[PDB]
């Protein structure tokens, strides 16, 4: 999941799996997720639980 | 000298009463009256509008609502017609924020607010209740979305317990019939506290549909505008539902007073200044700007009326009405009553004890923390092994070196 | 046996207009359209009206074209509404009609051959391509529609490969008056060699009186504008700094009884795919006062076949806002000379110019290589 422009509108939402976390699908990402600054704009992330 | 000035009603009463208003502040430079009843066609109005501008020269005119109950267009082409040459106009019962807009309607200032205001007032109504988490329940509209606009400007108003953070807004269809899907997201969500802003003819299907959807029990929390309270929407609201009413409903002599008040308030420093080009009464003959237009309208906002029969009238920075007054009231055993008062800040209860839907008489914490959440996860080879079912359902246990069990849910 | 009024104003070659009339071949297919001219002075809105209600009551109007040589708006606002109240498409097909209003009614059936604000950014981005002014800085007006220029600008910008840095965009207005001290400063940090700019025809000139009083002159600097602040035939203040460039449409070449013809064709080719496959047609007996009544007949359909038609080869596929799919623009400039000497032509996302380079009014070399 990455953020991407949609619809050649001025929407630019979240394709993929964090994109489902962000709409309400589930309330908890428990997978190899990475960290960087663009999902750490609006997500909490737990400690880091492997280096 | 003498300026004219015109409105447009629908009752001879109330022209009578302007006329005696303008009589009344003619004791503060003179004023001319001038009126026309309003008509089942936008063609005979938008003739009358220079059928009677051209014949007075008028420098500003009056407008308020017809017996039409939306009315979505009756004030329309008074407006954008007058703007033809920025003649400022001024409207009492004009809610549909439409008109709210700088653009369209260069040529408009209200003497209520529209509907946008009243839900902003919701702001205080959850800070002192603590109330934190709401499902925002609006439809796809221009009117909704100047609801979205305003109401989020006002959360993210908020730069500094972090008191409350909307969590879901629904793009309600706006005319339609079938609705339960949506209550279903609804009341999977974690919260209580619902806000409510549609048509005064839909929130019947709202409620049907809700009161059968079973979550309107206990525990819930309503809010609403204006017009989910009255018609057919009262034959079918549940209790407990809190409602927000306008010191000033539907009182027209008092606004048309406190017009012609403000209006001979402003003419005054009108026409003590330089430059002051009459606005031609030729909208055949001539076809350019007075000046004394946009010119009038800077003048306009700068004035500050002392005290009306509405309390003290001011102006936005968008040329709307300013801090009005609100009656925060209820719905008691399908007995509408009265509870509080707002103005500014002030949010005055009173006498009455309020209730809540259920019977309950606490103030609902308006959310429960789940314990049953949902969880995702990729197929990655080393972290998460993806395999078939056995033909059981389940599949196959089995274990590592060290022989244990392996779990595999 | 349709039908439509074609009204003008000013002056034009009315006998060559009513003459081109029958310039095509309408053989293959059942309308058997009826034309009637109008003429008329620019008195008021009660004129428009009363005659357009004359028009649609007395020939059995079912269409209507519009042709103007102002410079005012407000005009094509009022059509707006008319075709709001009024269950049939209009056409503003030239002149101050086809300035483009903020936006229509969800109702209303009203169109009109111009540019939108999206083609416009577009075309002036693949005019900012040929020739490499990779960076630029924009401002703006306060007319509210500049949302939607800033915004598609950005939304074109973040995507692509090419270079593009943009810095520091810029919004001013002085509508309080006085404040014009404000905008002398506020305007001294454009670095960029490129300025952009949304304005309108009055401010403009004020406007660029100030930006000499900074020193943005036509010695180091290049501005662009849309449509509107232009006029063609029109002449300009000696405000505008020579060698301007703005873009505009085919006017010069096409502001003619030609589109009067592509007018009719296309409600003729609507009314006989949409009509004749659905074997209705709503012909109402066109009343004008007492209307409220007439809406039985919701048209609802005649939307639904009006954006997809064409002939002659020319597409005339109508976007849901009110501007077309693509018109042949034109891009100019301001020569030495206050005259707009046709520069460059442009259709269907494709480019031309008349030149390899800018003609510049010494520190610029050229620079071999192998
Ligand atoms: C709405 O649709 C649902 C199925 O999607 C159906 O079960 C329900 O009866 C419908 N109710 C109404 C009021 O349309
Ligand atoms: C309107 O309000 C004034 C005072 O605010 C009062 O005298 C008058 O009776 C009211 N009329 C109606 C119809 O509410
Ligand atoms: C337009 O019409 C043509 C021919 O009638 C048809 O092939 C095409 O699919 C239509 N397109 C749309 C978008 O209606």
């Amino acid at each position: 999941g990455t953020q991407e422009r949609v619809q050649n509108s001025n929407k630019k939402e979240w394709n993929g799996m964090m994109g489902e976390l962000l709409s309400g699908q589930a309330d908890m990402i428990v997978a190899p997720l990475t960290i960087n600054n663009e999902r750490a704009q609006y997500i909490e992330f737990s400690k880091p639980f492997k280096y | 000298k003498i300026v004219n000035i015109g409105a447009v009603l629908s009752t001879r009463k109330h022209e009578q009463m302007f006329r005696e208003a303008v009589n009344q502040a003619n004791k503060r430079i003179q004023l001319q009256a001038t009126s026309v009843t309003h008509k089942p066609n936008a063609i005979q109005m938008a003739l009358s509008v220079c059928e009677d501008l051209i014949s007075s020269q008028v420098y500003a005119i009056l407008v308020s609502h017809p017996p039409t109950p939306n009315d979505h267009f009756t004030p329309t082409p008074v407006s954008y017609t007058a703007g033809f040459y920025r003649i400022p106009v001024l409207g009492l019962t004009t809610r549909m924020s439409i008109y709210s807009d700088k653009s369209i309607h260069l040529s408009f200032l209200r003497t209520v607010p529209p509907y946008s205001h009243q839900s902003s007032v919701w702001f205080e109504m959850m800070r002192v209740y603590n109330w934190n988490h709401i499902i925002l329940l609006v439809s796809d509209d221009h009117e909704g979305r100047a609801a979205q606009k305003r109401l989020e400007t006002l959360l993210e108003e908020r730069e500094s317990k972090r008191g409350p953070k909307a969590e879901k807004v629904l793009q309600f269809d706006p005319g339609t019939k079938n609705v339960t899907a949506l209550l279903m997201e609804a009341r999977e969500l974690e919260a209580r506290v619902i806000i409510l802003s549609a048509s005064e003819d839909d929130a019947a299907t709202v409620y049907r549909a809700a009161a059968m959807l079973d979550m309107t029990g206990s525990g819930y929390v309503w809010l609403v505008g204006e017009r989910e309270i009255s018609g057919n929407a009262l034959r079918y609201a549940p209790d407990g539902i809190i409602g927000l009413q306008l010191i000033n409903g539907k009182n027209e002599s008092a606004h048309i007073s406190d017009a012609v008040g403000v209006v001979a308030q402003a003419v005054h420093e009108l026409l003590e200044k330089e430059n002051i080009t009459d606005p031609p009464r030729g909208c055949v003959g001539n076809t350019n700007i007075w000046k004394t237009g946009p010119l009038f309208k800077r003048v306009l906002m700068s004035s500050k009326y002392a005290d009306g029969v509405t309390g003290r009238v001011e102006f936005n920075e968008d040329g709307d009405r300013k801090f009005a007054q609100y009656s925060i009231m209820n719905l008691q055993n399908r007995k509408l009553v009265q509870v509080g008062i707002y103005n500014g800040t002030h949010v005055i209860p009173n006498d009455r004890k309020i209730i809540w839907p259920g019977g309950e008489t606490e103030k609902p914490r308006g959310y429960q923390m789940s314990t049953r959440l949902k969880i995702v996860t990729i197929h990655q080879e080393p972290f998460v092994y993806v395999k078939p079912t056995m033909s059981d359902g389940t599949c196959k246990e089995e274990f590592t070196v060290n022989g244990d069990p392996v779990k595999k849910v | 046996s349709i039908g439509i009024a074609v009204i003008l104003v000013g002056t034009s070659d009315e006998v060559a207009i009513k003459d081109a009339h029958e310039k095509d071949d309408f053989h293959h297919l059942s309308v058997v359209p009826r034309v009637e001219l109008v003429a008329m002075n620019e008195t008021d809105p009660k004129s428009i009206i009363t005659r357009i209600c004359d028009l649609m009551s007395d020939r059995k109007i079912q269409g209507v074209v519009f042709a103007d040589d102002t410079d005012q708006e407000a005009i094509a606002q009022i059509l707006d509404f008319i075709s709001a109240q009024t269950l049939t498409p209009i056409l503003g097909i030239h002149g101050g009609s086809s300035m483009i209003m903020a936006d229509k009614d969800e109702s209303s059936m009203f169109f009109q051959f111009g540019p939108s604000i999206e083609q416009q950014a577009s075309v002036m981005l693949n005019i900012m391509e040929e020739y490499d002014w990779y960076i630029f800085s924009i401002v703006t007006t306060y007319f509210p529609g500049y949302q939607d220029f800033v915004n598609k600008i950005r939304s074109t910008i973040e995507n692509s490969f090419v270079g593009w840095e943009l810095e520091e965009v810029l919004l001013l207005d002085m509508s309080l008056d006085d404040g014009d001290s404000k905008i002398q400063n506020q305007l001294k940090k454009l670095q960029s060699p490129i300025i952009l700019l949304y304005c309108t025809k009055e401010e403009a000139t004020y406007i660029f009186e100030v930006a000499n009083s900074v020193g943005l002159t036509g010695y180091g600097y290049t501005w662009i504008v849309p449509s509107l602040v232009a006029g063609d035939t029109d002449t300009v203040p000696s405000e505008f700094p020579t060698g301007l460039i703005s873009v505009s449409y085919d006017e010069w070449d096409y502001g003619l009884p030609a589109r009067v013809r592509d007018g009719i064709a296309i409600i003729t080719t609507a009314a006989s795919d949409m009509l004749s496959e659905h074997s209705f047609i709503p012909e109402p007996k066109s009343s004008c006062y007492n209307t409220h009544e007439k809406r039985i007949y919701q048209s609802n359909m005649l939307n639904r076949y009006l954006i997809n038609v064409t002939f002659e080869g020319r597409d005339l596929s109508f976007s849901e806002d009110g501007y077309q799919m693509h018109p042949k623009l034109v891009i100019i400039l301001l020569n030495k000379e206050r005259k707009w000497e046709r520069v460059g032509k442009w259709k269907d996302k494709s480019l031309q110019m008349k030149y390899y380079v800018w003609p510049r009014m010494d520190d610029h070399l050229s620079i071999v290589t192998l």
